[PDB]
């Protein structure tokens, strides 16, 4: 990630969202975990990132 | 003990996600809403 954010769309089955502010592994993990309930997925970050 | 003498049972599709909840009939539901929930000149008109 250099010079800007990696804003992208998240499509899972029927419901579909588009996150923003994608700059690192942890940021993604966090916003997906906040949004997993909507998408019906399980965003889990391990000790190794 | 007779043919086709049965008991119908229609359990819910799921207690899972979105399919089961309050169904949203709202203003900006489809694309965008008219006078209801916005400013306008004439206002709420007639209708049935």
């Amino acid at each position: 990630v250099t010079g800007g954010s990696l804003n992208f769309d998240v499509t899972v089955g029927s419901n579909t969202v588009s996150l923003a502010g994608v700059t690192s592994t942890q940021d993604l993990a966090d916003q997906l975990n906040s949004n997993s309930s909507k998408l019906g997925i399980t965003a889990s970050i391990n000790d190794k990132g | 003990s007779n043919a086709y003498e049965t008991i119908d049972i229609s359990l819910q599709n799921a207690s899972a996600s979105a399919i089961g909840s309050y169904q949203v009939g709202s203003n900006g539901a489809g694309t965008v809403a008219s006078v209801a929930g916005t400013a306008t000149a004439s206002g709420i008109a007639s209708g049935t």
